[PDB]
RNA sequence: UGGAGGUAAAGCUACUGAAUGUAUGAUGGCGCCGGCGUACUGAAUACAAUUAAACUCUGAAUGCCAUUUAUUUUA
RNA sequence: CGGUCGCCUCCUAAAAGGUAACGGAGGCGUACAAAGGUACCUUCAGUACGGUUGGAAAUCGUAUGUAGAGUGUAAUGGUGU
RNA sequence: UUUGGUGCCCAUGUCGCUGUGGAAACACCUGGUUCCAUUUCGAACCCAGCAGUUAAGCACAGUGGAGCCGAAUGUAGCUGCAGUGAGAAUAGGAAAGCACCAAGC
């Protein structure tokens, strides 16, 4: 999949993030971005699924970047186990998403193909796809 | 004595040849450092007596060793572990040893084809490094068991390497 | 770089500040400059950033050995009654005619 | 539980005078400091009396 | 059903000696009163402030507590018992 | 203080370099064959 | 009103750490002949934007203690 | 029972601080007769240059950066004569 | 006030450069010539003087450049749902300023 080198803490809290979009409200080097209508904790499986679906339905001469890479860790507990004993277990690393952050920034391929690519990634991504233009 | 002779005629000649806004931007010398880096003294070469003794022999100031800059495992030393010996040279002793350095040590340099190796740091210093500790008749090759010399250094208050080069050119030192 | 003067100044300032801090009741400040020709002394009161009196070849007691270079300023300060001063040891270390000058304060009222 | 302080007594009256921390590693020996004693009211060289 | 459950880490909040602004601006403070409690010299005593053998700041003499920013960035904080009459 | 170092003179054989100066206290007049103009490139 | 926070928040080339094209691109993959740029490892900055309770260059309101006019009650 | 029984470093814990948790981050059960005091002196580590071994670091002489060195600690901040 | 002492606010004022005044004072310099000191000695430290100097030590104008600070609105925060108002960005700023003593006055 897509994996970070390390996380800041092995078992970070699922802490609430009330506020607004910090950092990425746009793309950094692409021409469009798959921007979500929500901010949550997402894993690398959907990241890879959406990214490779986008690349498959795009062309070649365009360039690809992932902006908000997975940076923190996810702590999830198995099921059918009684509540207690603190937190769960460290698992798949997580990319923190805020209200307006962009996962994938792409460039140099026909534009409507970019819109379609982000839509079909929204099919492969838990969030409702949102289209974003070129910014920096 | 080279001291008064230089300070009277040669310093003035250097000042008037390439002039400044005064006659104290002349090539200035704060001191003369004589050095014997012996780090294998801890590794049992001669247990630090060689550097102290021979520098004291070629000293004008009481020899004080300096603590190491770092702590390294390939040459054991930590929290001090003074390696080698170091002597500063002030007052009379500066020119007292410059006379022997320029008149006696210079022709005895094995690689003496013009000492302009550009050992300047561009920071107003000139770092003469010789792998032959036998450069003065003030030392006999029986103190240490290694190829050894000195990293002596001419120093300047106002940092200008050309000033040290001018000092070198005017003291019978071929370039 | 250094011209053997700003080291004296930096030592002198650090020590006068530390000694002023030793006594919470700040007195008149005796800062003395060991110049190469003579020795100058100034009564900096560290409450207004001003000077009360001075003694040097221009102020009083022409070039310093001459223990009166400190005696006159101490006499001026006992006309001000700020004795037991926060006496700076000086960046120039306490030797030479300064040994005459510094104790010249003690013999002339400054009971530090 | 265990103690790093030391119990020190005056060498002129044998009373127990001082209880202060005491380096036990690099100074395992009994401490002999010249500090104030009360039954004579003056600085005397106390010794470990126990 | 319970026959054993996962352990608990040494991860509960560490409580220190009670510290904070024991005195505030505008009120007279008296000598010996604990004006500030710190663990390590970070907030610096000014004038007429005593530091005991706990890094505990009390009033050497009477005055008013004052917290001032100074230095090259207004980041350094000095606590000082400025000489206000008792 | 460094143990006292006294005046030493010099004498050469192929250059006759005579110079007196304060230096190491094991020698009074250093007589040598190579000093001054004796090295092949000491000239200049 | 005073004090300072460091919560929220922008930002993290302002740091702690992951991160990306772009800049030198050493340096080692890879060959080359002490010589050489590298299919890639590729430092950190210039530049580019990031992620974050245990990150804070900054950075509030609120809150907090003191402050003075002040009101309740015989507590 | 797992785990626990004394104490401290960060935060969730909502800005003085605090802040609950079967909440996630580390340990301690001490260390200096100097690491106390007085006084005087005294600094960055690093990095760089050029240099007897000495190589990247020792080594000298500097420049350099001005706190990322150090300061007893676990972590925190703090500390520029 | 020219110029010597340095407090005091900070990166605007931190740095860099163009330079300027030094005539007395000042700094280097003359030397280790004693007092004094070097964790090592004339490098300080001490002496007792300035042949010399504006370069540096000192001070004085500019260099808005590196760099600082970063305005208003808005923006999150905030939390009667708008203000409240960050940050951050821009404008612009600043090349220091705040004084005494002392001689050149």
């Amino acid at each position: 999949m897509l994996q970070p080198k390390r996380t800041k803490y092995r078992k970070p809290h699922n802490v609430s993030y009330e506020g607004k979009a910090k950092g990425n409200s746009y793309v950094a080097f692409g021409e469009y971005g798959l921007v979500a209508t929500k901010g949550n904790w997402i894993d690398a499986r959907a990241i890879e699924s959406a990214r490779i679906a986008i690349s498959k339905c795009l062309g070649k001469t365009g360039k690809m970047w992932i902006r908000i890479f997975p940076h923190m860790s996810k702590t999830k507990k198995p099921l059918e186990v009684r509540m207690g004993s603190g937190k769960g277990n460290p698992e798949f690393w997580v990319a923190v998403v805020k209200q307006g952050t962009v996962m994938f920034e792409v460039a140099n391929i026909p534009e409507s193909q970019m819109i379609k690519a982000l839509t079909r990634a929204g099919h492969k991504l838990p969030v409702t796809w949102k289209i974003l233009k070129r910014e920096e | 004595n080279l001291k008064a002779h230089y300070q009277k005629t040669i310093a003035k000649e250097l000042q008037k040849s390439f002039a400044f806004s005064s006659i104290m931007q002349v090539p200035r010398l704060e001191k003369i450092v004589i050095n014997m880096g012996v780090g294998d003294a801890i590794r049992d070469s001669k247990f630090l007596e060689s550097a102290l003794n021979e520098l004291h022999l070629i000293s004008g100031q009481k020899p004080v060793a300096t603590k190491a800059k770092n702590a390294i495992s390939t040459y054991k030393l930590r929290a001090g572990q003074l390696i080698g010996c170091k002597v500063t040279l002030r007052g009379e002793r500066m020119w007292a040893f410059l006379e022997k350095l320029i008149y006696v040590a210079l022709p005895r340099v094995r690689d003496f084809r013009g000492l302009s190796l550009k050992s300047f740091d561009g920071r107003g210093n000139y770092t003469i490094g010789i792998k032959e500790q036998i450069i003065f008749p003030e030392i006999v090759y029986d103190d240490i068991k290694r190829i050894r010399g000195f990293d002596v250094t001419l120093v300047t208050s106002t940092n200008k390497d050309s000033e040290a080069l001018a000092l070198l050119r005017a003291l019978n030192l071929p370039l | 770089m250094k011209t053997r003067t700003e080291q004296r100044r930096l030592r002198h300032k650090r020590i006068v500040k530390k000694i002023r801090a030793t006594n919470h009741d700040n007195r008149v400040v005796l800062m003395v400059i060991k110049s190469l020709n003579h020795i100058s002394v100034q009564a900096w009161d560290f409450s207004q950033n001003i000077v009360l009196a001075s003694s040097s070849s221009l102020a009083l007691k022409l070039k310093n050995n001459a223990k009166l270079v400190g005696q006159d300023i101490a006499d001026k300060l006992v006309k001000l009654k700020l004795t037991n001063v926060v006496f700076d040891t000086g960046g120039s270390k306490y030797h030479g005619r300064i040994a005459a000058l510094a104790e010249a304060a003690r013999e002339r009222g400054l009971n530090f | 539980a265990v103690k790093r302080s030391t119990r020190l007594g005056c060498n002129d009256c044998r009373e127990i005078n001082y209880l202060t921390f005491k380096n036990v590693k690099k100074n395992p020996e009994k401490l002999a400091l010249n500090k104030f004693c009360s039954r004579c009211r003056k600085v005397v060289v106390h010794k470990e009396v126990k | 059903s319970k026959k054993g459950v996962g352990s608990t880490k040494n991860g509960r909040d560490s409580h220190a000696k009670r510290l904070g602004a024991k005195k505030a601006d505008g009120q007279m403070i008296r000598t010996g009163q604990i004006i500030y409690r710190q663990r390590g010299t970070r907030v610096y005593p000014g004038v007429n402030v005593g530091l005991g053998s706990d890094d505990t700041l009390f009033a050497l003499s009477d005055g008013l507590v004052k917290y001032q920013k100074f230095g090259p960035k207004q980041g350094k904080t000095r606590v000082s018992v400025v000489k206000h009459k008792l | 203080f460094h143990f006292p170092s006294q005046s030493v003179s010099f004498k050469c054989a192929s250059c006759s370099n005579s110079f007196t100066i304060e230096s190491t206290l094991k020698q009074k007049e250093i007589t040598i064959d190579i000093c001054g103009k004796c090295h092949p490139f000491y000239i200049g």
